[PDB]
DNA sequence: TTTTTT
């Protein structure tokens, strides 16, 4: 009776929802949290006790009586909700940022957008500024990696567009390759992106390219669910030595809105694809079969700036794989690891996002940059 | 106390033994059976209640108390024994015929030879 | 006593039923639902408490007491009932639509048809109207994908006969949507998914290339009582050297029952009501050709290119297309917003009414598969003395071996000859 | 102990039996249900409530006490019993047919015959009649697929003797090759038998011999078909275990059979029935069912009596 | 109420933390520890009962009430924390050593450094002293293995730098090959390092070098998570034998901060790479493919001192793979196995850390010592 | 309170220990037993009630209270301990034999050494003397397999040293080859050694010699954990080669390999590896590192009671006395196995060139 | 139990 009243009052705040995947999400700490190994409903019951009258709050201090309320709530939830339907919203721990407006929402304003994923860190409004001491450093680094020259204009724009796709929660129909020689800044960009977007970024293996995706459990493809960025690295030169070709059909399945594959001990075989897939390579990719359907899904961005020690400065001037040689900085790697350029790079990504959404945003292939 | 006494009295009949593999063998229906295929210790506890005194029989009609007696029994069994080692024997469905005298021990004496295989006919 | 009385009263409402597989189906929110990892019976007990006396409703506010009533109810369900026996009923979240007539039933009138699946969304009467701009846009899109010409008349009709995804009955044929790139094969899939909702499922290619066993196979178990199954993409079976389609799976995907169980479940049997469609840029290749396999394969072809202005010239200079049109970049977002859901549903119902004369069935197209070319000629040429050399020269006197060389080589060698020419 | 006394009276009904497979079978809803999941003993305890004294029935309304009675019952079953012993019984989904006698033991008189596999359909006696048009509607059929004419006499005797053999709950140690050509009516036999014994009939392919064995327990007939000519082989090391198994293994072919290696012992386990006389929509509509059932019963009191 | 008050008081001490991996870490005996199949919250509740009022401590003697307090505590933890973010802290079983300065923190000072790994043994302040009879023997051993001559200066410096990099919790950019002939002391160094750093050290098979790293469960990769030193031993003769060559792509994957691979019955495919990877060999490595990226991630240390028996003393002085011959000490492996030079070697490693980690320590390649790289060096 | 007092008193006896590998070990019946599938702690609680006061002992008869005591004990063990750290101790089913003094410990003295393995049989202190005709008769099979001549002194001493090495719980730097013909004494030695040490003995095939240790489950190598002797019995007529890298990997103290369905990849190597060979072995690659890890014991004495008497465990405590005597003879004070690269025909050319 | 392993 009294515990039923507590459960009914809790369910009136719309703080617990059941999703189409048969899962429970709870609104705690200005975030829609989900976990099948944690007691989230009882966590919400304990945390929400301050919104209840004094005769009810003291009743919820018993772990046994919170489970009764949890059971009462679980028997009350029949309908399901869609969740994750807004592509123009970027979720954080303490709210949601509007990518079309630039305004940060918190409290019940962010509750309206049911986002079950987040960057994993808190949004700071005093660093999302266009004028900082770190912004000049970040622009110098990025202009070093991708120069602003007439000969490098489409490559730089494609680089910016691919980096800004990682903010959009939608399916994308192209796969991009970061191609270049050694010490050209391909991993620096990846680390900067990981710092910027945090938990919306995932690194997976090459098995999602060269193997089947739905024979038995496959966490490497099942962990990409609702992720906005997937990275692969170190393509093993499928040209010269003994190797396995990529697979033309694997590429086509990775551009679909739904990807088939299940985790361990799981019956769920469908994953929603919101990811920009980028592969770091030192060699151009080689496919088992070449087709017009494969040509429409491949884009290439080239890196042609060398960062070297002075001793190796002379040898880099003779290599034709490089267009510019610059002095290497050994403090950059540690400064990126400390999330120094987190919000500056986030501001840059949002600024490019506003630039490249000319009504709609569409990724386009570059078939001319593939020897095959 | 009373249930521990009942478990101790049952343990004196050597009807339950522990094998080295990590299982128990129960002497029920004049045959050494195996656990891991339906629990047989509580069946034995229920079937032995006649030999126990009268005040120890009404306590064993309660399923929960039989589980307590079983838990007591599984704690007093610490030494493992081997199964079917005697090379001179021929089991039957009333006993195990010897291989030298031609004698055919049955019942109480057939329990000494812990055998799991048998010929298949009476004697 | 009192809890047993409550369970008895709840049982007399016929809101809980037991199926042959062993599932428990509950009538909640005007729909039949079953779920092995959701406490559905206690949900129904909590929901139905308002139809009981006042002294009985108070007993149902305790979750401990509802479990006793649930156990009591589970002990009285001793007889199984047959479910999903009406092929011409389309279940929604709030009722059932009669396909042959067109009346929408709600409440106890839809409870009579035990439809244990659903589309997942409510039926709207004001959108099932056929008179709306969405209908005109949808008709234009469909006519673009499959033009209404004399040369496409037989192919457009097979495309229309999509309407099989509404039938709750076993289908005896598997369909391949075969075409070149950017021909609208995924647009049709997305439209169908929007139209029928949860009755649509997407699985992997292992149901065509792997062995179906008694082990946990969610890719098969998730097809139970589904009316549409899509498998996307198919590798090139020659230049890639990949696994071929096993002929035994084609037979087992046509039977009314399929074998496969979920994880942590014992439900080994699945009921087959699905239309199987495979999206392909390459025509299928099988590991063993026989007369039974050639009776279960049909092919629909897509030959209209939707291209950007830059690529119009190469599109018009290609022999894989008959028509070149301009790509629309806003259509994909509109389809995902369920803009054409009810218009496409109305179109599918209209097509359904056309192909029941009075029985609808799927006809294979064996002449569209190059892999089946050899067996057709042999079947129409031979009827099951006669020297081997004489047969060789007689069979090579008319045919050329520039392509059918290995075919006759295998037929003569492996298949050794009571065969008489027509 | 009141609950132990309640459990005593339930075991004095033989409604729960223990099998050597390690599971229990329960006589509920007039059927020997055998299930490894879902509580059947508790269902039986709740259902058998009315055959119990008044004070013993009120105790069984509590699930907690029903589980205690279930535990008591499970602790008193020590000896296993064997199922499906009688070979002259036909399990239908209403009861049991006593072949060599003529009567259907309808609802409760069929508990002594612990049958776990049924034909899957009900049985009646108004249509299971010793006359009427349907008896002659197939006389022409059974006589033109197989005539006798004193030249095809033994052939027909074997034909409708190995047909009636698919009614015996004992091992049929013989593999009758249903020889003949196409359109001779061996598919009419195929459809008349699926319409006679229901789920007691199973179909298979060539793999059973040329190279479907787990799900052949208490299967009373197998009718392998769609076989290509061998001239793999019969794999002569297969009949050793194939005929060693409650089914009449019938192989129908359109070609000549070639064994892996014929010896002096191989040609003693093979029979043959030739068809030297080389519907649908109505044969699949179960028009006869019970008529063909009578035909098989008629042939049963023949040659198989008193031994086959 | 009362148990909730106990749980709230326990929570205020910050002795239970939830990590961004699903783990619960507790602070027992001056160390952060966790166990996936043995939750340690009730053990902390029992151990911390002496910092509470005497009326709250008796209630914690009941195992059933400890479970209630644990249930209350689990509902209070909502946010996660990041662990192992300090590269210059060496965690022990009873505290943390600061490599920058040299002080040892053995209390709440060691608590702020959330280190989930440790050497596995306690730290002794009376043996981390420098001047000792054991340290003089260690100097002799190290000087025998790597002499301080003018022709071995760069090799000895690279050896010291590679050894001292094993104390750092950061991603390294090179894999080192300890190359030498038989009985040259390249296993004595490995045993000394294992004695020095304890559980921060791991051995793995050669499959991490020659096989695909993510084709199913790979326990040989998931065991390198957060380890500061990984050893591989005895690659075969790639030339005068039929053997699988290394693979240039695995070398590049073993350099990145994050390594992809999962254990058995696991859905976690990400591991943090903090390890110095050393392969001890009698033969020079051979790779599938040679490019500029591979030649930038490999360094080689040579071992050229032979420890022999009087019988082979003359045969060793003739062989040209050795530069010096010394008498073998048969009672040396036992001394190492008893951890005699554990803290002397720890002090030596800390001194080398001070010498080489100013301001930034970075490993550099040695391409000139690989014959396989000769052709690419010609141009 | 009272149950916590009982648990505290039980914990003071150090009868329950937490191990580095993650398991619990309990001291029951003069042995350390692993808690992996049975409730051993409750068994220990029930057994130890006789060392408790009369008020604490009448309370351990209830199975419910024993579970409470076990729960209390499980929360008290926070620090793990290291096991099997004594190379000069031989464990049995009833205690530890000291290989130096020859003394035998059975009860509270035996538990001081945390030995998790054993021979699998009971020790007989009455036949471990020196005297009695059994031991005097056992100096007729050994002296026949390896005569006591002057030309066979070095080979017999190497044979005795190799047999003695099986009693040491430490890492050995060499692998021994028993080279000879059929029925020459090798199988008799194998059976005598199996009888003498029991469960500390293992027979394998060729999966650890010709194949690759890593890359998949290797149940035959994780089985060699903490075991003192391994025999490679059935050598095929060399086919796959010896793959000297494998024998190099079998010398290190730690061996890399995992069982089925397991994540542990590290094993401790205390094994004396003896390979029974009848034909000249062929190696994939021969280098100076291979020469340093190979020893050869040759059997060149051509020969029904000696077929079941050994199988009846008759020479179980007589061969053990010889092994202990030879152990004492070859510890001066450190026993080390040395290579014999001249007794291999394949190593003839590589020595000179 | 499923995964892992075959
Ligand atoms: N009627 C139409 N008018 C305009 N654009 C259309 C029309 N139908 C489809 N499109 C668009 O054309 C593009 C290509 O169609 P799509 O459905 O991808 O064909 P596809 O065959 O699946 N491509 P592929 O997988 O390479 O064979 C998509 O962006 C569609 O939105
Ligand atoms: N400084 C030293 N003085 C004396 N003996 C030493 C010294 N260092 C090592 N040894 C001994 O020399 C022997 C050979 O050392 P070891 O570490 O095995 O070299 P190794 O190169 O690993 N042998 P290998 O694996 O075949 O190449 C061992 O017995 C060591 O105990
Ligand atoms: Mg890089
Ligand atoms: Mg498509
Ligand atoms: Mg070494």
């Amino acid at each position: 009776n009294k515990l039923f009243n507590i459960a009914q009052r809790i369910l009136d705040t719309n703080s617990v929802l059941l999703t189409e995947r048969g899962d429970h999400i709870v609104w705690i700490n200005n975030s829609w949290k989900f976990n099948s190994e944690e007691p989230l409903i009882t966590k919400l019951i304990l945390s929400i006790r301050h919104q209840l009258p004094k005769e009810y709050s003291s009743e919820l201090l018993c772990p046994r009586k919170r489970k009764t309320v949890e059971a009462n709530i679980r028997d009350m939830l029949v309908d399901s909700v869609e969740t994750d339907t807004y592509p123009d919203k970027l979720p954080f721990k303490n709210g949601v940022l509007d990518l079309v407006d630039g305004m940060f929402y918190s409290g019940d304003d962010a509750k309206k957008y049911t986002c079950t994923v987040s960057t994993g860190f808190k949004f700071d409004d005093t660093k999302f500024v266009e004028d900082s001491p770190e912004m000049e450093e970040l622009m110098n680094i990025i202009n070093d990696i991708q120069p602003l020259t007439d000969e490098n204009k489409k490559n730089r724009e494609l680089y910016e567009k691919t980096l800004s796709s990682c903010l959009c929660g939608a399916t994308k129909g192209c796969l991009t390759f970061f191609f270049g020689e050694t010490a050209t800044g391909k991993s620096t960009t990846k680390r900067l992106l990981k710092s910027a977007i945090g938990d919306l970024f995932v690194e997976t293996g090459q098995t999602i390219l060269t193997d089947v995706l739905d024979k038995g459990p496959n966490p490497f493809i099942a962990n990409m669910h609702l992720k906005r960025s997937v990275f692969c690295s170190e393509l093993p030169d499928f040209a010269c030595s003994g190797s396995k070709k990529i697979r033309s059909d694997n590429i086509k399945k990775l551009t679909e809105p739904c990807v088939i594959g299940r985790p361990c001990f799981s019956n769920k075989i469908n994953n929603r694809n919101h990811a920009t897939i980028i592969i770091d390579t030192n060699y151009k990719p080689v496919f088992d079969r070449i087709d017009n359907a494969l040509m429409r899904r491949i884009a290439v961005v080239r890196f042609r700036t060398h960062f070297s020690q002075p001793s190796g400065r002379e040898a880099a001037e003779n290599n034709d794989a490089y267009d510019k040689v610059k002095l290497l900085d050994e403090g950059l790697d540690g400064k990126i690891q400390n999330n120094r350029y987190r919000f500056a790079f986030l501001y840059l990504l949002v600024k490019w996002y506003k630039k490249y959404h000319i009504p709609i945003m569409k990724l386009y292939p570059t078939p001319e940059e593939i020897p095959d | 106390n009373k249930l521990f006494n009942i478990a101790q009295r049952i343990l004196d009949t050597n009807s339950v033994l522990l094998t080295e593999r990590g299982d128990h063998i129960v002497w029920i229906n004049n045959s050494w059976k195996f656990n891991s295929e339906e629990p047989l210790i509580t069946k034995l506890i229920l079937s032995i209640r006649h030999q126990l005194p009268k005040e120890y029989s009404s306590e064993l009609l309660c399923p929960r108390k039989r589980k307590t007696v079983e838990a007591n029994i599984r704690d007093m069994l610490v030494d493992s024994v081997e199964t079917d080692t005697y090379p001179d024997k021929l089991p039957f469905k009333n006993g195990v015929l010897d291989l030298v005298d031609g004698m055919f021990y049955s019942g109480d004496d057939a329990k000494k030879y812990t055998c799991t295989v048998s010929t298949g006919f009476k004697f």
